[PDB]
């Protein structure tokens, strides 16, 4: 598995064009803080291909 | 914000990964079968364990989730098919009770030898060895003695076992806010939700009853005329009014007549014509074979298969080095990765095979663009049910006259026709009461209808007078008849073959009616027919994402049940029937007794 490749999974919003973000943010989908770690209704918004 | 948005990102974070967890362990699977050693089975602990605690666990976090407010369909199927716990719901002691039943159960009947009145030095298990005589021996003495004794042997241990599993299993339904489970394996035809296509749990075992109620004659006009073709072999044994025996037929359990064709023909004389002495005279390989299978499959309005489809599947016999199950399957890896793996020989068996397998491959396919929880079936008898239809139409003397197999002599006789259709019909006629019997006795057995102490009370009677069976020899309140068949050693579901072949013939009529085609249901083909194919096609779409109901009604136009392409299918095999049984007595009473 080539897990080198990775892709955007979740934003905020979409992209304008010609425009380019390597924020690692942690992508909140509830209605509570994350306070940086991964638990629920929040996770990372990179992911591989493999 | 809201729970829609929230459910719906759920699903997409566990489909990223499930879709990349799964794989591996499919390939593993697919490697461990095919190169059967002592790293694979060792190789697959660890990824059968990481797969389902990742499934466990996303299971467990699909439930904060409210059922009520999701609105759109897809998301609610999804979550719903993502809520099924299964045996989770069971206690830890409970659920290590359970396994170790099942274990127990399944190791016993693994095991298992017959005592012999005669020399005892021989042993007869559940190896071929020991069917022979249930299926080829023509003498007495033999296949009831060696019916006796499995059901004495290993039929007087599996009772116990079996009085914990029943309440154990309903308990577990219970609490899966199930009645029993029974109610539990019906609940797969439940679907909820659809206007018009909605579809209750209950109303499926009337679904079954009345399904029944329309081959009562047609069976008994082929049990009349097994029996009165077993007088000549047995005219001392064999009651003309009464029922057949529970021995002497052509399966262990009666299940399959397919071993009673060479007692039970029409006309001996026909030479049974078969082109599998053929392929020698002109050169065919297992290769060729599966190149016609694909040709003929993309000749009615299939998509080509993938180059890496024939680089990744087997189609023959590995020389050396390696060792294969010798079993035909069909996996889809995952990932957009489809194989076969079975050995295939020169023979029109494994022709049918092989026809049978690419169905599978086709429908497989055919719903790879579902988010990883709909690329299943509406119900279970959808994906037997595909390979069917295109194995019988591949299988029709037109289809075998297009390929330069026959030569263009002989178009057609009558006697073939009658002897292909009795030789077709034992095997679905003579298997759907056994089915119903059984899906029925075990039904009011979960139910609780069925007391334990009366057990060896309810499941013969019925076979007297459903199946019109009866017993040689008594049987008391201490075997346990049914816990013997492998289907029912573990938690398999039996209605499913009840189901299925009603799909078989509801599908093929629909498609031969759409092919300008005026003739017999049994001697039609959708071969060289885009429009007719098509329709398989559009609704090999869908899956579990939209009832069964709906997909059935477009694709047949019939929304429930509506089973009559058997009569029009074994037409000519009923009248010829009906001519023969006039001076005889048609049907059985449950009086009878041979001992
Ligand atoms: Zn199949």
């Amino acid at each position: 598995g080539n897990y080198n490749y990775l892709y955007r999974l979740f934003r905020k919003s979409n992209l304008k064009p010609f425009e380019r973000d390597i924020s690692t943010e942690i992508y909140q989908a509830g209605n509570k803080p994350c306070n940086g770690v991964a638990g629920f209704n929040c996770y990372f918004p990179l992911r591989s291909y493999s | 914000s809201l729970t829609e948005e929230n459910a719906k990102t759920f699903l997409n974070n566990f489909n990223q990964e499930a879709e990349d967890l799964s794989y591996q362990s499919s390939l593993a699977s697919w490697n461990y079968n095919t190169n059967i050693t002592e790293e694979n089975a060792q190789k697959m602990s660890e990824a059968a364990a990481k797969w389902s605690a990742f499934y466990e666990e996303q299971s467990k976090t699909a439930q904060s989730f409210s059922l009520q407010e999701i609105q759109t369909p897809i998301i609610k199927r999804q979550l719903q098919a993502l809520q099924q716990s299964g045996s989770s719901a069971l206690s830890a002691d409970k659920n290590k009770q359970l396994n170790t039943i099942l274990n127990t159960m399944s190791t016993i009947y693994s095991t298992g030898k017959v005592c012999n009145p005669k020399n005892p030095q021989e042993c007869l298990l559940l190896e071929p060895g020991l069917d022979e005589i249930m299926a080829t021996s023509t003498d007495y003495n033999s296949r009831l003695w060696a019916w006796e004794g499995w059901r004495a042997e290993v039929g007087k241990q599996l009772r116990p076992l079996y009085e914990e599993y029943v309440v154990l299993k309903n308990e577990m339904a219970r609490a899966n806010n199930y009645n029993d489970y029974g109610d539990y394996w019906r609940g797969d035809y439940e679907a909820e939700g659809a206007d018009g296509y909605n579809y209750n749990r209950n109303q499926l075992i009337e679904d079954v009853e009345r399904t029944f109620a329309e081959i009562k004659p047609l069976y008994e006009h082929l049990h009349a005329y097994v029996r009165r073709k077993l007088m000549d072999t047995y005219p001392s044994y064999i009651s003309p009014t009464g029922c057949l025996p529970a021995h002497l037929l052509g399966d262990m359990w009666g299940r399959f007549w397919t071993n009673l064709y060479p007692l039970t023909v029409p006309f001996a004389q026909k030479p049974n014509i078969d082109v599998t002495d053929a392929m020698m005279n002109q050169g065919w390989d297992a290769e060729r074979i599966f190149q016609e299978a694909e040709k003929f499959f993309v000749s009615v309005g299939l998509p080509h298969m993938t180059q890496g489809f024939w680089a990744n599947s087997m189609l023959t016999e590995p020389a050396d080095g390696r060792k294969v199950v010798c079993h035909p399957t069909a996996w889809d890896l995952g990932h957009g990765d489809f194989r076969i793996k079975m050995c295939t020989k020169v023979t029109m068996d494994n022709f049918l095979t092989a026809h049978h397998e690419m169905g599978h491959i086709q429908y497989d396919m055919a719903y790879a663009r579902q988010p990883f929880l709909l690329r299943n079936g509406a119900n279970e008898g959808f994906h037997e049910a595909v390979g069917e239809i295109m194995s019988l139409s591949a299988a029709t003397p037109k289809h075998l006259k297009s390929i330069g197999l026959l030569p263009s002599d002989f178009q057609e006789d009558s006697e073939t026709e009658i002897n292909f259709l009795l030789k077709q019909a034992l095997t679905i006629v003579g298997t759907l009461p056994f089915t119903y019997m059984l899906e029925k006795w075990r039904w009011m057995v979960f139910r609780g209808e069925i007391p334990k102490e009366q057990w060896m009370k309810k499941w013969w009677e019925m076979k007297r007078e459903i199946v019109g069976v009866v017993e040689p020899l008594p049987h008391d309140e201490t075997y346990c008849d049914p816990a013997s068949l492998f289907h029912v050693s573990n938690d398999y579901s039996f209605i499913r073959y009840y189901t299925r072949t009603i799909y078989q013939f509801q599908f093929q009529e629909a498609l031969c009616q759409a092919a300008k085609y005026n003739g017999s249901l049994h001697k039609c083909d959708i071969s060289n027919s885009t429009e007719a194919g098509q329709k398989l096609l559009k609704m090999l779409s869908l899956g579990n994402s939209e009832p069964w109901t709906k997909a059935l009604e477009n694709v047949v136009g019939a929304r429930n049940m509506d089973v009559k392409p058997l009569l029009n299918y074994f037409q000519p095999l009923f009248d010829w029937l009906k001519e023969q049984n006039r001076n005889s007595f048609v049907g059985w009473n449950t009086e009878w007794s041979p001992y």
